[PDB]
């Protein structure tokens, strides 16, 4: 199961 | 700065298109767009990951669509609009996915997707002054404004004293009332009262206003009734001191 | 997705309120909203695994993984409580799906409680006055107008603040020729304590 | 900084001749992702090659295995036509049975 | 033995021949499990392995949300950093994506990874502790300072620490016949004259079971290095691998060299012999 937590622009 | 929304409320005609625009905290990646039928909780329509979309499952693509083409602001369109789609439009945003964010959620955009335009009332702003026996009796003195027969439900009451608003002793009807109680499309009325002291109101140089901001229709709405289009404006009524 | 209980609580200012939110799959994230009148969610805790016990302001919730479910604890109150809570859910993205919603009235506690109706006077453009009832207890209710053309607004609150006076009144008005008061408020649990002036 | 490409062309089962079965070309060790890969039998290409999903390993190079069915003959020569940025010209690597 | 799950993600810009490719791959240790592909058709995370397929509408549905909102973020950061390294428009660049968990034989959580690479080379790495961050220059180090302000290793710990083993273990139970299986390698050895008094010894170890393998040569007892020539770890394509490991030796001298093959498989380590 992929993550989904954090996705935020580097 | 907060989540920006515009407009605040638009009064549509079943049939006619609508666009409603967000701007999301700056920076932040992620962009929802929720729509609240009357006091129930938000339902989800579209999400956004920087300039594209996560999920679209929940937009009914026959009639809903929404862009964000450059990441920034985004605009939900409805063509055409139905009864149904009258709902406040909520706009999220989070600085990306998200577990410890909570939603910035903006204003929303009130609308009212109408079966004629005819329908469409501004309201009739009356002050009325306090009770003698009231000053007598109680030891404070209490002024109700009432707004009637407007159409729809979007009116902001505010009361103003001397050029500044005023929410202390200040209350409004959480829900205004139907003239006609029957149709479904009856105008609307709508109170509330301001209390002072009873020696405030015995003073003369003191102005009592009742500001009600009537949210209508537009320049560009075609209108061919006898009686003037019902725009968006302000409609007032004031009283001052009085030691009578 | 989240089933929110219970749908609507009133309650008098400076009692316990406990709003839960309960989940049919394993929890993420539980996000926690108030609205008011038209106006948009505000946010107030946020709870996952890392914690679990949080607080805004006077009231806290809980985060329980092992029920799936998480509580909203309002202790003491105030009348700024008032009105609706959301229970927002997880997804492995954090996508809230936001539960049913919780009514929420605070009641508030009138001292000197005198039951009176007044006939206010016209500004200057109206056909005939209009009729307040007011300083009641919140216990009394005031019931709408059986005869469509007479109208009676729903019971509402002051604040005064500088009195640290607050007290409930109902508005009534009507264009109608026989209508006056003390008749016109005569249909909802009326006190003992009532003054009506001839 | 790019890296070449390592070419390895074998067969999934020790070869039989006239017996059905799969000729691979795994090509590793490389970067940019963007290659080309045919597979060549008598110096032609191969209409039916099937290629792996695009992944990478430890140190970021990438990797693929191209693959088509096919029955192994005395007289028949398979070859892996390989062509990326750090190759001028495309490279041919020859089956042999051994390696 | 030990298990890993492992997610890669690869980001690759296409100048004026339209928006990146995104292609995200799924491992439990050596299969594949999951792909997503930004140009295919369907727009949507695809099983790979027979196992993963059981799964309902509801996992198909949030494994595809995370896939396109990283692909999305990375349309994104790949102008971003194109802009913090001072590159043109008129350029490819990668941009790579690593991440997952180890757990031991008992099931038990061992390490959490989470990695990023820009053309090929390290950008930014979650250290061991998953409380930190290594920036690899001062163009990472502007990522480092934005995930600080996000607590980006404190969310990316909470899930390689829990979900991310929970899934794993989970896999490991529903593909037990495949994932927990063995398989040993078939062991044989050629001799091949490149001379009259130069001969090559190559030790093959065919159809095995995880891909980890070790092909050492040795004469009279000593280790060979000089004339040992290795291919890497190959895959069969029927879920198993391949891998030989030759030496030029003189001829009449093949009795004196040895090849030992280990494997997990294997219950005693094979030693072969010409």
């Amino acid at each position: 199961g992929t993550s989904g937590s954090p996705i935020v622009n580097r | 700065a907060g989540v920006a929304q515009s407009p605040r409320y638009k009064i549509i005609e079943k049939r006619q298109s609508v666009a409603f625009w967000c701007n999301p905290i700056s920076g932040h990646a992620t962009l929802y767009w929720y729509q609240q039928i009357l006091g129930q909780g938000p339902k989800l329509l579209i999400q956004f990951q920087n300039n594209g979309v996560v999920d679209d499952s929940q937009l009914p693509k026959d009639r809903f669509s929404a862009e964000r083409l450059k990441g920034v602001d985004s605009t939900l369109k409805i063509q055409p609009a139905k009864l149904e789609d009258s709902a406040v439009y909520l706009c999220a945003s989070s600085l990306g996915q998200g577990l410890l964010y909570g939603y910035t959620f903006g204003s929303g955009t009130r609308l009212t997707v109408l079966e004629d335009l005819n329908k469409v009332f501004p309201p009739e702003v009356a002050v009325f002054e306090p009770s003698e026996a009231e000053i007598s009796h109680t030891q404070k003195a209490t002024l109700v404004c009432l707004a009637t027969g407007f159409y729809p439900d979007h009116v902001e009451l505010s009361w103003w004293v001397n050029g500044k608003e005023v929410h202390s002793g200040v209350c409004t009807d959480p829900q205004p009332l139907k003239e006609q109680p029957a149709l479904n499309d009856s105008r609307y009325a709508l109170s509330s009262r301001l209390r002072v002291s009873a020696t405030f109101w015995q003073n003369p140089r003191n102005h009592f206003r009742c500001q009600v901001q009537f949210y209508g229709l537009s320049e560009n709405d075609e209108w061919t009734q006898d009686r003037a289009k019902p725009v968006t404006q302000i409609v007032s009524a004031e009283a001052w001191g009085r030691a009578d | 997705q989240p089933v929110q209980s219970p749908q609507a609580v009133i309650l008098r200012e400076g009692e316990d309120a406990i709003i839960n939110c309960s989940s049919s799959k394993a929890l993420y994230s539980v996000h926690w909203y108030r609205q008011k009148h038209g106006e948009a969610p505000i946010f107030l805790m946020i709870l996952l695994k890392g914690g679990e016990q949080k607080g805004h302001d006077k009231i806290s919730a809980s985060f329980n993984e092992k029920k799936q479910q998480s509580s909203l604890y309002l202790t003491a109150s105030q009348l700024s409580y008032s009105g609706t809570y959301f229970c927002g859910l997880g997804d492995a993205g954090n996508m809230l799906t936001f539960g049913g919603g919780t009514r929420l009235m605070v009641k508030p506690h009138i001292q000197n409680p005198d039951p009176a109706v007044y006939q206010l006077r016209d500004s200057k453009s109206s056909d005939k006055s209009v009729c307040l009832f007011t300083d009641f207890d919140s216990q009394t209710n005031v019931s709408q107008s059986k005869d469509s053309d007479v109208y009676i607004t729903d019971k509402c609150v002051l604040d005064m603040r500088s009195m640290d006076f607050k007290s409930n009144s109902a508005v009534a008005w009507s264009n109608k020729s026989d209508f006056a008061c003390a008749n016109a408020f005569n249909n909802s649990i009326i006190p003992e304590d009532t003054f009506f002036p001839s | 900084i790019q890296r070449t490409p390592k070419i390895q062309v074998y067969s999934r089962h020790p070869a039989e001749n006239g017996k059905s079965n799969f000729l691979n070309c795994y090509v590793s060790g490389f970067h940019p992702s963007d290659i080309e890969v045919d597979l060549l039998k008598n110096g032609e290409r191969i209409e039916k090659v099937e290629h792996s999903d695009l992944s990478f390993s430890k140190d970021w190079s990438f990797y693929l295995l191209y693959y088509t069915e096919f029955t192994p003959t005395e007289k028949d020569e398979y070859a892996c036509r390989v062509n990326h940025v750090t190759l001028s010209q495309p490279k041919i690597v020859k089956w042999d049975r051994d390696m | 033995g030990s298990h890993s799950m492992r997610y890669f993600y690869t980001s690759v810009s296409r100048p004026g021949r339209g928006e990146p490719r995104f292609i995200a791959v799924g491992y439990v240790d050596d299969t594949q499990f999951v792909r997503f592909d930004s140009d295919a058709a369907s727009q949507r995370m695809e099983p790979r392995a027979p196992w993963i397929e059981q799964e309902g509408p509801e996992y198909w549905d949030q494994e595809t949300r995370n896939v396109k909102a990283q692909s999305q973020t990375d349309r994104v950061d790949l102008g971003t950093l194109r802009g913090y390294y001072n590159q043109s428009e008129d350029g490819s660049h990668t941009i790579q994506i690593m991440y997952g968990c180890d757990v031991g034989p008992d099931g038990r959580f061992l390490r959490g990874y989470r990695q990023d690479a820009y053309d090929g080379k390290d950008y930014i790495a979650l250290n061991e502790d998953l409380r930190s961050w290594t920036a690899a220059d001062m163009a990472a180090q502007i990522t480092k300072r934005k995930w600080e302000a996000a607590h980006a290793a404190e969310q990316q710990r909470a899930y390689l620490e829990g979900r991310c083993v929970e899934w794993l273990r989970r896999y490991l139970e529903n593909g037990k016949e495949t994932l927990q299986r063995t398989d040993p390698p078939k062991t044989h050895m050629t001799h091949h004259p490149i001379s009259d008094h130069e001969a090559t010894l190559r030790c093959w170890a065919l159809g095995f079971y995880p891909a980890e393998i070790t092909l050492t040569w040795q004469r009279d007892g000593e280790d060979q290095t000089q004339d040992t020539e290795l291919v890497e770890t190959r895959p069969a394509g029927d879920g198993t691998f391949q891998k030989w490991a030759a030496v030029v030796v003189p001829s009449g001298e093949e009795q004196r060299y040895t090849c030992h093959v280990q494997h997990e498989g294997l219950p005693k380590p094979l030693t072969l012999r010409w």
